[PDB]
């Protein structure tokens, strides 16, 4: 979308002022003008996945310096390094290796399933 | 003294009543100086340049610009970057319908195939005796009538597949 | 989108063709704010302010602004701070006569007495059945028809001995 | 949202040209005009999931032509018909059937878990 | 050995099921060798010459030529000097509808202005970069899909006002 406009000066007669006003009015009232497209964006963005599940490149979401794996309750995918996992209070009894945590959403943010 | 808005509505009702006599005409089969930018038209011209021919008007009615909800049970039109509504002749003064809608189409080769740059609509066109047909070259015409409206456009070609639709929304006085 | 000068001629011819159905009307029996210098009139009107009544037109014709030498042998009029010449319907496009002259005269108390400051003309005025007379008050009229043109004037006073002549010269588009 | 405009000619008087400039100026400067709503949309957008996990219909993502299942590294879900699965260099040792592949992102694009 | 009429009917129901993936395309903005007489179209072609853009099919449906009296009360369409009627997928064998109607209108400048000579319709077209809009220039097409039907017309011109409605009626075997 784009208006075609030229700044009006003292050399310009009442015809040229009339032409720029007609330009503005026609662009703002065409079929599927700016107003229509923005009302469509409001309607349609409301069925996107509005909350991130990856990062912006399609890798795992970052986290803060948690105390236990149960602290990451937001949904999506989380890489956890071996050194980190080895200091979590609730870690499984196994060799510390790098792991991914997938968090699955439920009925409340105080509960989740964790893989 | 000035003319009134309702006088213009009565003068559009007079124009719409003439419908059966109305003809599109096309002309200017050779170039302008710039083919992307034709000159503005001469209101003192009685006839097109380089006349190709004439075709009867397919549609004639009063109109005005459309708006919702009050037009949502009426006859809509689309033209020139807006929607419009056909106004019936008995409502004309109540709806303020000073505008005439005029349309014709040259379907394929029913006039000589080539190019045109002038489009106009004439009324009181009289064809020669034994020629009732709606598509005419200048030698089939007894009188061309009165050239009501015309425009200088960018050129158009015609071929058997193409239908050359041409139409205008006009009023007898564009402001006063 | 524009009209043509000859469309205005064919529209002036129509307005003169109606002449038998044409009446003068008179009104504004109470002051302007400046009685020397009346205000511009209102095009949206359908009838005069302070209607007094209606009288059948005595003279309806086309006219144009007069010029020597070519008008020196013609029928001249003096009106509205200009000089004018009468034109017939079949001369209209040749003369360029897009102007109409209208006139009637109200003789004494054939309509109610006092001052007046508005003048107007109406076509299609139809009187009630069994009324044939050319002077009508607003109650004897079955349809007032349509007010075509009107003006605001300096006041004139009517008494039984006075003949109030009133007249116009007008065109269908004075400024495009 | 919508402007109400009428196109202007030579002797539409200055009041008519003013009326249209007023209609334009008012619609662009009323409460919750087009500029406010668009600044709201930019804000709610940058919190979104930037990249596809399904197609636009909530079905599996499409894939390019692939030599191996190890060539689908992008995150989300992918269908694979039996006739495709029977042509991939690292297909599991199983009967040729239709499948869905879920590709799980990690710390790096080069690495994934595949269900 | 041979196909059958009803095979063609069911194949037309298949192409109509594809409709959403269907786009008009226009091209050949520079001259032929003769502009009145184009070269005949080569069905081994995969894309138009000098491509100007693509527009989504504003209409796709089964049709047939109209027949009287039984179509006199139906959904008529007018195309290329002939009169046609719409048909629905679940009735196609009862009507004998093996013809597909395809249409799109390029309003004004919603593709770049200037002349075009080729007209075609493509199915399975996929645009770039998540784009929603139904008018595409070549720099916004990812996969052109399949050029189903096309013709090599004379030139035409397009301006801001003129809509270019291009359309076909076609069948899967026009001639065995």
């Amino acid at each position: 979308m784009a208006l075609n406009f030229t700044t009006i000066t003292e050399n310009n007669v009442i015809r040229d002022l009339t032409t720029q006003v007609n330009n503005i009015g026609e662009e703002l009232t065409k079929e599927r003008n700016i107003f229509d497209i923005t009302d469509d964006l409001v309607y349609n963005f409301n069925k996107s996945q509005k909350i991130k599940l990856t990062d912006d490149k399609g890798l795992t979401k970052s986290y803060g310096n948690i105390t236990a794996l149960r602290d990451i309750k937001e949904p999506g995918y989380y890489y956890i390094g071996a050194r980190t996992l080895a200091t979590l209070l609730d870690r499984p009894d196994m060799e510390s290796l790098d792991v991914v945590l997938h968090v699955v959403p439920l009925d409340t943010s105080s509960k989740v399933v964790q893989h | 003294a000035i003319a009134t808005y309702n006088s213009h509505v009565e003068l559009a009702k007079y124009l719409v009543s003439k419908a059966d006599s109305v003809y599109l005409t096309i002309g200017k089969s050779t170039p302008w100086s710039n083919e992307t930018n034709p000159p503005q038209p001469d209101e003192n011209a009685t006839v097109l340049q380089e006349v190709i021919g004439y075709k009867k008007a397919t549609k004639v009615t009063l109109v005005r610009p459309s708006k919702s909800p009050e037009d949502d049970n009426k006859n809509l039109i689309s033209y020139g970057n807006k929607s419009w509504v056909e106004v019936t002749p008995e409502n004309a003064k109540a709806e303020g319908a000073k505008w005439v809608y005029l349309e014709s189409s040259i379907v394929g080769d029913e006039l000589p195939l080539g190019t045109y740059r002038q489009v106009g609509f004439v009324m009181d066109l009289v064809a020669k005796s034994g020629i009732s047909k709606f598509n005419l070259v200048p030698s089939e015409v007894e009188s061309t009538g009165t050239l009501l409206f015309f425009d200088n456009k960018q050129f158009q070609n015609r071929s058997e597949q193409t239908t050359a639709k041409e139409r205008f929304i006009v009023e007898v006085d564009p402001n006063s």
